[PDB]
């Protein structure tokens, strides 16, 4: 019984920036999906492809958790086919994606009063992601047809813009914790069962 | 890349730029109008200073996208905002120059005061000094006192201020491309781009004076019933053909006739609805005034308040050391934040406010989806418009029985509505006169039509003509009387509180349309009633996104201002004012004043 290291995802202190979205491969570990509730109301526990009800009786070649932090109003570009700053410039599903969006409201750990500047989000993009890319590049968008030279001016914007989570913020602008779950399957040995 | 998507990339990282920067501004001020500390004052300004130091340097940037090129017609009015903001217009010295003139007379009147004859120790300032005065004394003489005394000594200051503040102000909006100053400020209605909803800054001159003309037999009325009662309190005093004198009218400038009501009840022994006893009898609590003010809204189909609402929000005074500004208002930070700060007294009174409040608030919540240039009313008149339907509903007789405030033994008669109507004239009604008078003198004055040697002489020639108001002391041209009152010294347009009047009773009388009220306008409660506030939200949601033109459609059914609703609303005081005046003079002469 060599158990999954899902608290190392989902209970860890500080979460990636989305743009800059953390992604933990998980393997050779029996995984007990019914620790993943922290019963501290998960505001998504949404699962796609594959039912989130007692179906952990099912084994995957590689389990892989990506977790950023959001602002409560983008959790809904956590999905296939959406659209929006996130989903376009930060964290792209696929269309036939096979896996579960787990998020939750971490007002008490992502907020300061000063406003919590550590997380960040892409605002600005050439071209929006491709499904699971990433992008973490700083370099300062060209929205004018001038070069920009590397630094902020006019037409010339850093991509980069932080939430500042506050805790006075309302539900749709409070940091939400997201965790998505995605079920690989190779015609390989599939890996990862937890009975 | 075209120059529209440039703008469109730009507005991005100003809305996100800018909502961050003016939550930290707003919370800085709430926090400073919660706990009044020399720090919290400094914390303010800092992110005040930080803020408006941000829309100049994004004011600039905004510029360099010009207008003409760009079709979106939700980028361009984002961007206009954003363009029109940056006073760079005017050289900094003129622009420091009229900032100092514009600090100098809010000091002035914020810090003016006068000291009382025959002793020059004890002096009086406008709040609460003079204001008490004017809206309790029935002395003849001592309202005569503080109405002069404040033109006099205060008024005479500003004269030579406001002077030097017109031709700053009208050099700015004239190289904003505005013909003077007033035009600026009736750009506010201005819509343009759109086919069968536009409408011209001198369309607002028409529009308020057209609906102002079918105002007058409603005005004239309620001025010789206020004439003829006033004339019983004050025989030597007041003609029975003559204008009101100015200080004799509730306040210092005649701006509401609410305290005129003790003077001029319909029927005194009647006692007016008062749910305040039964409030403290059900030992109501403030959160109980915005409980049941949230349940109103939800009754419509409007959300309940956020938890931030609840939790962030001040509905006590604090008391004891830490002080604050209790001025009941309505805030919207922000990234969801909204907060009601009002020190709320368990009274009737604070009960409408709370829903006026919340009101706003409502407003607020609709439009924060929509970008942060639009996040506002469709027009100024249009915020102030939706927070007083909900103290119209909420007041009424039918919403106090249904909520405990009022027992159903209680039953109302046709004078209290007499009573009440004659109550809301002497502040709604009465406000008209002096508001478009007000707001047409500072418009003939910016467009010249009023030379500095005439300005006095004008503005008291429309008291009597438009308002039915004299002076009683002659005044010359050392006076500033307008400047006397908050907003033309502070620099604030007055338009607003004549168009708002307006929009509110066209506001209601859909909302009950849509609510099937059978009755009277002015008894009508839009509660449990989905379908008034769907329709109401119709127009919230839109903010500033859309022409204020089509979003008075989304309520009412008609593109402009209309003052019918409004007549509506007054219609049984106007039927009774016209048989209690069919044995006195209606209307006034000018030619007479309280000095011989
Ligand atoms: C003027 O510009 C605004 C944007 O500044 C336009 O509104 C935006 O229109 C686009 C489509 O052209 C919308 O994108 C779509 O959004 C829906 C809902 O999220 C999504 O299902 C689609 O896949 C697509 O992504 C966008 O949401 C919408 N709003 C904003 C705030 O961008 C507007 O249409 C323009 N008007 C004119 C007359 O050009
Ligand atoms: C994150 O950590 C918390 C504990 O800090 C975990 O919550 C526990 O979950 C187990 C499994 O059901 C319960 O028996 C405990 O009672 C829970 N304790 C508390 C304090 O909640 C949570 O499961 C962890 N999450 C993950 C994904 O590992
Ligand atoms: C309030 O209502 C009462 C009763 O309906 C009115 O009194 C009547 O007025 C009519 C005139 O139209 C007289 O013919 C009746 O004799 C009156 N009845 C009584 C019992 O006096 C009264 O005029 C109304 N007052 C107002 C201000 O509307
Ligand atoms: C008010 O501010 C002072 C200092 O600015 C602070 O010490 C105090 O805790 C504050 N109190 C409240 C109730 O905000
Ligand atoms: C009132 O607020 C609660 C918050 O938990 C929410 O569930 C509910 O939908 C809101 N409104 C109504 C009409 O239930
Ligand atoms: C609104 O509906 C509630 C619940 O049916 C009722 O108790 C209340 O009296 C109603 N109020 C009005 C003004 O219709
Ligand atoms: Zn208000």
């Amino acid at each position: 019984t060599n158990l999954c290291p899902f608290d190392e995802v989902f209970n860890a202190t500080r979460f990636a920036s989305v743009y800059a979205w953390n992604r933990k491969r998980i393997s050779n570990c029996v995984a007990d999906y019914s620790v993943l509730y922290n019963f501290a109301p998960f505001f998504a526990f949404k699962c796609y492809g594959v039912s989130p009800t007692k179906l952990n009786d099912l084994c995957f070649t590689n389990v892989y958790a990506d977790s950023f932090v959001i602002r409560g109003n983008e959790v809904s570009q956590i999905a296939p086919g959406q659209t929006g700053n996130i989903a376009d410039y930060n964290y792209k599903l696929p269309d036939d994606f096979t896996g579960c969006v787990i998020a939750w409201n971490s007002n008490k750990l992502d907020s300061k009063v000063g406003g919590n500047y550590n997380y960040l989000y892409r605002l600005f993009r050439k071209s929006n992601l491709k499904p699971f890319e990433r992008d973490i590049s700083t370099e300062i968008y060209q929205a004018g047809n001038k070069p920009c030279n590397g630094v902020a001016g006019f037409n010339c914007y850093f991509p980069l813009r932080s939430y500042g989570f506050r805790p006075t913020y309302g539900v749709g602008h409070q940091p939400y914790r997201v965790v998505v779950l995605s079920f690989e399957l190779l015609h390989a040995p599939a890996t990862v069962c937890g009975p | 890349s075209t120059i529209e998507e440039q703008a469109k990339t730009f507005l991005d990282k100003f809305n996100h730029e800018a909502e961050d920067l003016f939550y930290q501004s707003s919370l800085a001020s709430w926090n400073y109008n919660t706990n009044i500390t020399e720090e919290n004052v400094q914390n303010m300004n800092n992110a005040g200073d930080k803020w408006s130091a941000f829309l100049k340097e994004q004011s600039t940037l905004a510029q360099m996208y010009p207008l003409q090129e760009i079709q979106n017609l939700t980028v361009k009015l984002q961007l206009q905002a954003l363009q029109q903001n940056g006073s760079s217009v005017l050289s900094e010295d003129k622009s420091k120059r009229l900032n100092t003139i514009l600090n100098t007379m809010s000091t002035i009147y914020s810090t003016g005061k006068v000291c009382n004859p025959d002793n020059p120790q004890e002096c009086l300032l406008l709040e609460p000094g003079l204001n008490e005065i004017m809206a309790n004394s029935l002395d003849y003489n001592e309202r005569l006192w503080a109405w002069e005394s404040w033109r006099s000594e205060v008024g005479k200051q500003l004269r030579p201020l406001y002077e030097e503040y017109v031709v700053l102000k009208n050099e700015m909006a004239r190289a904003n491309h505005y013909e003077d100053y007033g035009d600026y400020w009736r750009g506010d209605y201005e819509v343009n781009g759109v086919d069968g909803y536009d409408y011209s800054r001198g369309q607002l001159i028409e529009d308020v004076e057209h609906t102002f003309e079918e105002i007058k037999p409603l005005y004239e009325h309620l001025h010789a019933y206020v004439r003829a009662k006033l004339m019983n309190a004050y025989p030597s005093y007041i003609s029975p053909i003559g204008c009101l004198p100015a200080h004799l009218l509730g306040d210092m400038w005649g701006r509401f006739w609410t305290n005129l009501y003790s003077l001029t009840v319909p029927f005194g022994q009647k006692p007016n609805i008062d749910v305040t006893d039964a409030m403290v009898d059900q030992a109501w609590d403030a959160q109980r005034i915005f409980k049941e003010a949230e349940k109103f809204f939800v009754s419509v189909g409007l959300p309940n308040m956020t938890q931030g609402f609840w939790e962030n929000s001040m509905l006590t005074d604090p008391g004891n050391v830490q002080k604050a500004v209790c001025h009941p208002t309505a805030w919207d930070l922000g990234k969801g934040d909204f907060r009601i700060l009002m020190c709320t007294k368990v009274t009737m009174d604070d009960f409408l406010t709370a829903h006026h409040e919340m009101g706003h608030i409502q407003y607020d919540m609709a439009y924060a989806a929509q970008p942060f240039l639009l996040r506002n009313g469709a027009n100024e008149g249009f915020h102030e418009a939706v927070g007083e339907i909900m103290s119209l509903s909420a007041a009424t007789p039918k919403h106090l029985k249904s909520i405990g405030l009022l027992s159903p033994d209680f039953q109302e008669d046709n004078e209290t509505e007499i009573n009440f109507l004659l109550k809301q004239a002497l502040t709604i009604v009465g406000t008209l006169p002096f508001t478009y008078m007000l707001e047409k003198w500072r418009w003939m004055v910016f467009k010249g039509e009023i030379p500095k040697d005439q300005w006095m002489k004008k503005w008291w020639e429309m008291k009597r003509e438009i308002v039915g108001v004299v002076e009683p002391v002659p005044h010359d041209e050392t006076y500033c009387d307008p400047a006397s009152l908050f907003h033309v010294s502070n620099d604030y347009s007055f338009i607003r509180y004549y168009t708002r009047t307006l929009y509110q009773f066209q506001f209601q009388e859909a909302l009950c349309q849509a609510a099937k009220h059978e009755g009277p306008l002015h008894k009508c409660d839009i509660s449990n009633s989905t379908e008034a506030g769907q329709k109401l939200f119709n127009m919230l949601r839109l903010g500033k996104s859309e022409p204020w033109t089509l979003a008075l459609e989304n309520v009412v059914g008609a593109k402009n201002m209309n003052v019918r609703p409004l007549l509506n609303y007054f219609e049984p005081l106007f039927t009774w004012l016209k048989d209690q005046n069919k044995n006195s003079f209606v209307g006034w002469s000018t030619d007479w004043s309280p000095y011989a």
